[PDB]
């Protein structure tokens, strides 16, 4: 089968920024390349067909380029409505290839995250099991790591995360993650703690609480 | 009747092209000068490294007589990839079909070939240009990823063609899905505006196709030939469509709703491998505004008075009424395998009578496989059995046969005289030939003789001579006429009596003119349209007793009425011409009384 | 009766009826029933009246058992008459048919070869010998050829590529050879061996489309006398093998073929038909045409599917039969002999040459003259039997040119030939007397009792004058 | 205006199978091939393979030869994929595709999401997430344990959608869980009411979940 890899899986740009996504081929696929944007809802849309031909209804804003092995989508003057996934596709021989994606995020200034833990509630602990509940909202750029300290010991073991898609109005994510615990293990211990590492700042900004004090 | 074969239009292509394979009229939207279309699917083109390419060509009236090619298509064939051509234009007949409606003209190469993008094929889906003044798209809906021959790659789409009323294209392709055929219609305007250059198989919206069906029907044809008419009354014109091999060889036509491509009526052959659906057309013929169904069967073979089968071909004429059933009838031809019934083209009103007409050819009639087409009035009851002309062709050829009649088309009123005219094609000669349609001078004539009754004894007028009397009655004849279209107001009749004409060679002619003392008398008319009756009276008188004993037969008193036609000429040439459906003679009949 | 309007002329009497006589002279309405010219005065001698009336100018008594030498063999009586025909009278003419008990045989056996039919190639290997072998016994001269058809070998009908060309089952893979329209490969021989090795060496082709060209080959077959090697004065056998419908006419229109097929033989050098590419199919009413000319009998051998089809084709073609075809040809041998014996038992008349505008009444008397039917064949008959018919003939109309016709027994050479001659004129016609002392001082012409006058003398006798 | 419009969520358990269908409407479905591709969550795109509509005939990937079989029905312009011997490797998106020509596929279904799961229908459990004992605060919701996807939240039927987020939903010992959290002003809360409103339709569910301290 023909390989295809997009070299940069992400890329960040603003508003009327020009946008080049470069797509290389294990051989030579005689201009059988296509370009299709993907939105975060799912839907999927053909821009670019045999390299540069463009498909109807698709704004000129789009154009391709490249023979041979290397091949590139350009977006001329971005617009808020671009801010998807892009993939190629060879279509020379069976079977049809994609290449890995490329996803298009707007640029913001860098923010810190709100972040606000939460202990297990009232109704889940009479069910059995307790799950701390950290929310780490409206941060710039994507990348966040999050480390569960109870007494100081990282735990990552019943740790759950999930991630936003980025907001429309705002370029920022968001993220929750949830420790998940026993009630029994959750009532051994006084201390808890989400802690958060960010790029805007060189000290983790640290959330927790105590069990037993209020 | 009145087409004028003395001078007719005659226009040529190069040798071998088939020049004449198909015509039509080209009548743009901004009244422009009309032209005739003429389709030579054989001809050569400049289009690189492509051999008979075809080419449709315009042809001034009388302007020049002069004939250029269109260009729908100046490049060759365009390559998959290097030495790999990804379509075949060489031998594609291109312009074997020929259709035109106000500024549009559809031109089709039923055998056009291509490759396909996944193996290296030679597929004839046949192709078709649209021209509309600047835009020209190519339309091919045949050339889809239904590959091969149980799909649409033997389809030869553009086989037949037409245009409905409301600007949709019928198309037929005989060779879909196992020669089943298929009848496809788009929208004119989804042709043009979805038109992309670098997609081959384009997605039209509203595309009306038939279906492929059980492997029974395979091998019938579908598409062979294809027509438009309204046959449920909705004002949206119904696809009909000749399917010469269906029902074992009998032949089927097939009429399809026009908004959905539904079944809606069918005609069956009554005789095997008689080509029945080689031609159909639709027009409303006995003036009910119901559009009527011709389906041509050439190779019929009838049984003749020895009771030997000969093949002189059939055509079919079903009249159309509000139930929704038709009301069919059968129309043999003249001559043994002049294939009788291969074209048949609506001619508008010919005669400006108030019923359409339609003409019907022999391709291979006539002296030396000249070809003949045959002129049909309509009237009321339906179509009149007898044509009332007859057209020959006039050229010979030296390998295939002249063809005149092979493609006709007519209802086009080209020189403004008020008439439709027509064009025949003749491709075995390269030659085209339009026919212009003559103004019809309708006349109404009286005559009347009193006394009607005789008597001998009853000598009451005095010749010139001495005499000595005679007895005498009075003649006095009348006539009347008037035209429709292009005419001078003003026409020269020779009118001719002829005193007891039923007596015949070496029979005594009892009455006799007072003045001329013979039985003859002859007048010169002068007569404007629209005009009123123009009368003339005379004498006559009986000889005496003693020269006949005939008194029991009747004396017939007998008129004829002809026109000089050069002198009603017009600034076309073109010279009116006497109803023929009216009869240029009257008679009326005095008696001798008897004692 | 012949009273009626007219009737004022010799010519102009006979015209009305065939049982109209005209008189001269007395001692108007000359023209009545000879019965009543008499009655009412008219001579023998001076009544006018012919009648049709036949000539025999060739009646051979049939032969009777086998001939030893084939000029003493006689199937049909008589052989030549004159038949004088009174406008509008009608004459019956005996007719006379026995078919001989050793008469040639020529089998013209004409394959389709496209690619279902490889089996069938397999089992036939040995036909010739195996039929020819059985034809022995019913026949002392049976001469058997060969000739294989598949299809126009042109667009649509087959695939275009390079190597579709080359090898049409290229793609199976499987060796086929290229398409073609009509190989002529065994002229009619003797020599069934001959016969064997060429079956033996076939090779099948193929094409895309279920309808086969094999109407081509039935015209080049019928047509193509010395080539095929059809010989006077036997039957002729031409046996169609296919299990596929028949492309016909304008079908070739799709490739582009557009010139009507032309009847005559286009056998090239390599025995193929030439026109190929370049004719439309035959017409069934060419095919008739062609049959009926060159006395070619045609046998439908056709698989289960396509039985209908060639019975309804076989219905309009005058001898044409149809057999049941295994789908191997397992069982084409029986098809062969059951056909012969049919035509062995049958004679059917046939009528040829300028008969348009006749009117023919035909009755069969079969089973000597026991059994009387209004068609012109009898069936089930030995051979050696005689079948006789009555063949009425009449001419509406007058006319000036005599008629060239042919009576024959479906299949076979022995002819009748017919004369029709009009018999529309008077004696009296040809002596005018011109200017005689009767019509008013020579002002006309006397006739035949009558005056014939001339221009501008108007009456009985021409006695007055315009 | 050519649409492609794909059947519902399928679910099923392991070693069972699914059949999913997309309806074609704007062009003549029979005359263009159909394309099926496979969009694994958080992953990229696989071609599978094609179908002919009006031959029946089909190519597929060597992957899916034995995991997928492709048919037609052109009298209703619906193409069909059927899925046998499902394990969760085959939990996706499947998307179907006319095909352009030019090795490209011009219009997209809007896929049809496929759970391979032994997992029976489950209803959530929903927990109140407030603060420990200052200008706005952030409230929350716990969905946890519920099956199939998919719950719709809500907080105070929907009045505040500015200053929420609700997070996508994570497998979790083979059952569904998600959370919630909505930001108000300090001012406003606790003296106002706020609630988690949650539907699980597959379950006949309906939670009302205020936050009080
Ligand atoms: C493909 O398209 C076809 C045409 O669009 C369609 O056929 C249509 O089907 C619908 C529903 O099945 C019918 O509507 C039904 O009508 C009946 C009663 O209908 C009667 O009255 C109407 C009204 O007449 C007016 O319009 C006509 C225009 O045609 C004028 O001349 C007339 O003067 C009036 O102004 C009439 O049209 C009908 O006539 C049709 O049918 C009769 C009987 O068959 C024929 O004599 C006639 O030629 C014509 O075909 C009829 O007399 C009512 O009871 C229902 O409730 C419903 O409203 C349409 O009438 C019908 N149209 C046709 C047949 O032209 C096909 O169904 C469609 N196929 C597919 C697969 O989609
Ligand atoms: C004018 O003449 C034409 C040609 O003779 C007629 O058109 C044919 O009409 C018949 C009758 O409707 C059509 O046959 C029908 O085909 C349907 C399609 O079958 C599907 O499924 C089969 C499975 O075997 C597939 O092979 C096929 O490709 C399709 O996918 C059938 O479903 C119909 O069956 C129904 O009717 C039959 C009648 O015997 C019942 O037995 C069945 O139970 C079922 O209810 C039917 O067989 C045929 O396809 C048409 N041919 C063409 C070329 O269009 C017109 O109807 C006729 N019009 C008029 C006004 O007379
Ligand atoms: C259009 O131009 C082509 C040439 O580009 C003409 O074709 C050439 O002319 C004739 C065909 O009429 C061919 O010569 C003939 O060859 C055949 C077989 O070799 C032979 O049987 C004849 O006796 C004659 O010599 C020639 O090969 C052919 N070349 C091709 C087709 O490539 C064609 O005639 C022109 N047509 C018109 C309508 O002008
Ligand atoms: C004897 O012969 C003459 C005919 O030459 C008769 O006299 C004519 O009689 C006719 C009547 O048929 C007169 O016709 C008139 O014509 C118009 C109407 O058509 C009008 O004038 C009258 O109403 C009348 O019908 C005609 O004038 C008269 N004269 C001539 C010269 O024809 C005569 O009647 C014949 N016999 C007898 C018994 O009178
Ligand atoms: O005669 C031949 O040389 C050749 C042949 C015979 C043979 F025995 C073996 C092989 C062949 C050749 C060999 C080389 C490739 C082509 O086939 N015949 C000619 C016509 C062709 O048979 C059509 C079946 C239609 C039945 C159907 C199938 C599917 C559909 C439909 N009809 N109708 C609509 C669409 C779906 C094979
Ligand atoms: C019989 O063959 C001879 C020459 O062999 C030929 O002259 C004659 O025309 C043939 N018979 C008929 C009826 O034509
Ligand atoms: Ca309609
Ligand atoms: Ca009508
Ligand atoms: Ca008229
Ligand atoms: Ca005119
Ligand atoms: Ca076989
Ligand atoms: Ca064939
Ligand atoms: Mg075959």
């Amino acid at each position: 089968d023909i390989q295809m890899t997009q070299t940069t899986s992400s890329l960040s740009a603003s508003l009327g920024d020009r946008v080049i996504i470069s797509c290389r081929a294990s051989q030579d696929i005689s201009n059988y390349l296509s370009w299709y944007q993907q939105k975060p809802d799912g839907t999927v849309k053909l821009l670019i067909f045999y390299t540069s031909k463009l498909h109807s209804g698709v704004p000129s804003r789009f154009s391709g380029s490249g023979s041979g092995t290397d091949y590139s989508l350009t977006i001329s003057n971005l617009d808020q409505e671009d801010i998807a996934t892009y993939f190629c596709q060879q279509g020379n021989t069976f079977p049809y290839t994609f290449g890995g994606g490329t996803k298009v995020e707007m640029r913001r200034a860098d923010a810190a995250p709100t972040v606000s833990i939460f202990p297990p509630s009232s109704e889940q602990l009479t069910s059995g099991g307790a799950s701390v509940v950290c929310f780490l909202n409206n941060f710039y750029p994507k990348d966040i790591n999050v480390k569960w300290k109870i007494d100081g010991s990282e735990r990552q073991n019943g740790v759950l995360n999930s991630w936003t898609d980025q907001d429309s109005k705002d370029s920022t994510y968001s993220f929750s993650s949830t420790l998940t615990l026993t009630k029994d293990e959750y009532e051994r211990h006084n201390s808890y703690t989400c802690e958060a590492t960010h790029k805007t700042s060189t000290s983790p900004i640290v959330k927790s609480f105590n069990r037993n004090e209020c | 009747f009145n087409l004028d074969v003395d001078s007719p239009a005659e226009y040529s292509g190069p040798e071998g092209s088939y020049f004449g394979f198909a015509v039509d009229f080209f009548v743009p939207s901004a009244s422009s000068r009309m032209f005739l279309l003429v389709g030579a699917p054989k001809a050569n083109t400049t289009q690189p490294g492509i051999v008979e390419g075809g080419q449709v060509l315009k042809c001034d009236w009388s302007s020049t007589r002069r004939c250029q090619p269109i260009e729908f298509d100046a490049t060759g064939n365009r390559d998959y990839a290097k030495d790999d051509p990804l379509e075949f234009k060489s031998h594609q007949w291109f312009g074997a079909s020929v259709r035109s409606k106000q500024d549009k003209i559809l031109a089709c190469a039923p055998l056009y070939h291509w490759r396909t993008e996944m193996k290296q094929e030679r597929e004839p889906v046949g192709t078709c240009f649209l021209q509309d003044g600047t835009k020209t798209v190519e339309y091919a809906p045949c050339r889809s990823q239904d590959i091969d021959a149980d799909g649409q790659g033997f389809c030869q789409g553009g086989f037949s063609i037409d245009f409905t009323k409301a600007d949709r294209v019928l198309l037929g392709g005989p060779g879909s899905f196992y020669w089943q055929g298929q009848l496809i219609s788009d929208q004119v305007a989804e042709i043009v505006s979805k038109y992309d250059p670098n997609v081959y198989s384009i997605k039209y919206n509203n595309q009306l196709a038939t279906r492929t069906a059980q492997a029974i029907f395979d091998d019938s044809y579908l598409g062979y030939s294809v027509a438009v008419g309204d046959f449920n009354g909705d004002g949206i014109d119904d696809f009909v469509s000749g399917v010469p091999r269906a029902a074992r060889t009998l032949g089927m036509v097939y009429i399809y709703d026009g908004k959905n491509m539904s079944s809606l009526y069918n005609f069956t052959g009554e005789q095997m491998a008689a080509y029945f659906g080689f031609s159909v057309a639709a027009t409303d013929i006995n003036g009910d505004d119901y559009a009527d169904v011709f389906i041509g069967a050439p190779l019929f073979m009838d049984r003749g008075s020895d009771g030997k089968l000969q093949e002189v071909g059939q055509v079919s004429v079903s009249l159309q009424r509000a139930s929704g059933d038709f009301q069919t009838t059968k129309l043999n031809g003249f001559e043994v395998f002049a294939r009788f019934g291969s074209a048949i083209a609506p001619l508008g009103d010919l005669d400006q009578d108030g019923f359409n007409d339609i003409a019907i050819a022999a391709p291979y009639g006539g002296e030396d496989k000249k070809g003949i087409v045959y002129i049909f009035n309509g009237r009321s009851t339906g179509l009149n059995a007898v044509p009332s002309q007859i057209l020959e062709g006039q050229w010979a050829a030296r390998s295939c046969p002249p063809s005149f009649g092979y493609s006709m088309k007519g209802a086009t009123d080209i020189d403004k005289n008020g008439y439709p005219d027509l064009i025949v094609g003749a491709f075995g000669v390269d030659r085209a030939i339009l026919y212009r349609a003559r103004p019809v001078i309708t006349v109404n004539a009286g005559l009347e003789v009193y006394p009607s009754i005789l008597n001998q004894d009853n000598k009451t007028c005095s010749l010139p001579g001495t005499a000595l009397k005679v007895s005498c009655f009075n003649v006095r004849f009348c006539l009347k006429a008037d035209g429709k279209g292009v005419l001078p107001r003003k026409l020269n009749f020779q009118v001719e009596l002829l005193l007891d004409k039923l007596k015949q060679k070496g029979a005594i002619r009892r009455a006799l003119f007072l003045y001329s003392r013979s039985p003859s008398h002859s007048k010169n008319m002068t007569i404007s349209r629209g005009g009123l009756m123009q009368c003339e009276e005379l004498i006559a008188y009986l000889r005496d007793e003693s020269e006949f004993r005939d008194k029991l037969t009747p004396i017939t008193i007998f008129m004829e009425y002809r026109l000089d036609y050069r002198t009603a000429a017009d600034t076309t040439g073109l010279q009116p011409i006497l109803n023929q459906f009216t009869p240029a003679n009257i008679s009326r009949q005095a008696h001798i009384l008897l004692d | 009766g012949c009273a009626l309007g007219g009737a004022e002329t010799c010519e102009d009497c006979l015209l009305i009826g065939p049982q109209c006589a005209w008189c001269a002279q007395e001692n108007g309405e000359r023209c009545d029933t000879p019965a009543n010219l008499l009655a009412k005065g008219c001579q023998l001698n001076f009544i006018e009246n012919p009648v049709s009336q036949v000539e025999i100018l060739k009646n051979k008594p049939l032969s009777v058992g086998r001939q030893k030498n084939s000029s003493d063999i006689v199937q049909i009586a008589p052989q030549s008459l004159i038949l004088k025909l009174r406008p509008g009278g009608a004459q019956t003419l005996q007719v006379h048919v026995r078919q001989t008990e050793d008469y040639p045989v020529d089998l013209y056996y004409l394959m389709d070869l496209s690619a279902s039919m490889d089996d069938d190639l397999n089992t036939i290997k040995e036909l010739g010998s195996r039929l020819s072998k059985e034809m022995s016994k019913l026949t002392s001269n049976f001469r058997l050829g060969f000739g294989s058809f598949v299809e126009k070998p042109v667009s649509p009908f087959v695939k275009t590529t390079p190597e579709e060309i080359a090898n049409p089952c290229s793609s199976i893979p499987y060796f086929c050879l290229p398409t073609f329209g009509f190989k002529h490969i065994l002229p009619l021989t003797n020599d069934a061996e001959r016969f064997n090795e060429i079956v033996k060496n076939q090779k099948i082709s193929a094409n895309i489309d279920t309808p086969e060209g094999g109407f081509d080959a039935i015209m080049q077959a019928a047509v193509c006398k010395e080539k095929i090697g059809w010989r006077n004065d036997s039957l002729h056998l031409l046996v169609f093998v296919s299990d596929a419908d028949s492309h016909f006419g304008m079908d070739s229109k799709l490739a582009g073929i557009v010139c009507p097929n032309d009847g005559l033989c286009h056998l090239d050098s390599k025995n193929e038909y030439s026109m190929s590419t370049v004719l439309e199919y035959p017409t069934i009413g060419q095919l008739i045409d062609k049959l009926v000319q060159n006395n070619v009998l045609l046998i439908f051998a056709v698989t289960q599917e396509q039985v209908h089809l060639y019975e309804n084709y076989a219905k309009l073609i005058p001898g044409a039969t149809v057999g049941l075809l295994q789908k191997d040809s397992g069982n084409i041998l029986q098809l062969i002999i059951s056909a012969y014996e049919e035509l062995r038992s049958e004679v059917e008349l046939e009528v040829l040459g300028d008969t348009e505008g006749l009117n023919l009444s035909f009755t069969a008397i079969c089973n000597n003259g026991t059994l009387f039917q209004h068609q012109k064949k009898c069936s089930h008959m030995k051979v050696g039997d005689t079948a006789s018919f009555s063949v009425t003939v009449n001419i509406p109309h007058c006319e000036r040119r005599s008629r060239h016709i042919i009576i024959k027994p479906v299949g076979l050479g022995d002819a009748l030939e017919l004369l029709v001659s009009p018999e529309c004129n008077c004696d009296c016609q040809k002596e005018v007397e011109v200017n005689s002392s009767k019509c008013h001082h020579g002002n006309g012409s006397f006739q035949c009792g009558v005056c014939a006058c001339h221009p501008g003398h108007m009456g009985p006798r021409c006695e007055s004058g315009h | 205006q050519v649409q492609l419009q794909q059947s519902g969520a399928e679910l099923a358990e392991p070693g069972a199978s699914v059949k999913m269908s997309c309806k074609a409407s704007g062009y003549t479905f029979s005359s263009f091939w159909m394309h099926w591709v496979k969009q694994r969550p958080g992953q990229g795109l696989e071609w599978i393979g094609y179908i002919n509509p009006n031959s029946g005939y089909t190519e597929c990937n060597e992957i899916f030869r034995d995991k997928a079989t492709m048919t037609a029905d052109t009298s209703s312009s619906t193409a069909y994929m059927q899925l046998s011997g499902l394990t969760s490797e085959d939990s996706a998106v499947y998307y179907c595709a006319s095909f352009l020509g030019r090795g490209a596929m011009d219009y997209w279904g809007q896929g049809t999401s496929v759970t391979v799961s032994s997992a029976k229908t489950t209803a959530p459990s929903v927990y109140p997430l407030a603060p420990v004992c200052g200008s706005s605060v952030t409230l929350g919701c716990l969905v946890k344990g519920y099956f199939p996807e998919p719950v719709t939240l809500t907080w105070n039927s929907g009045s505040l959608s500015a200053g929420v987020h609700t997070f996508p939903a994570v497998l979790q010992s083979s059952l569904y869980t998600l959370s919630s959290s909505v930001t108000v002003v300090a001012s406003t809360w606790p003296s106002q009411s706020i609630t988690c409103n949650v539907a699980h339709p597959a379950s006949s569910t309906k939670v009302d979940k205020k936050i009080e301290p």
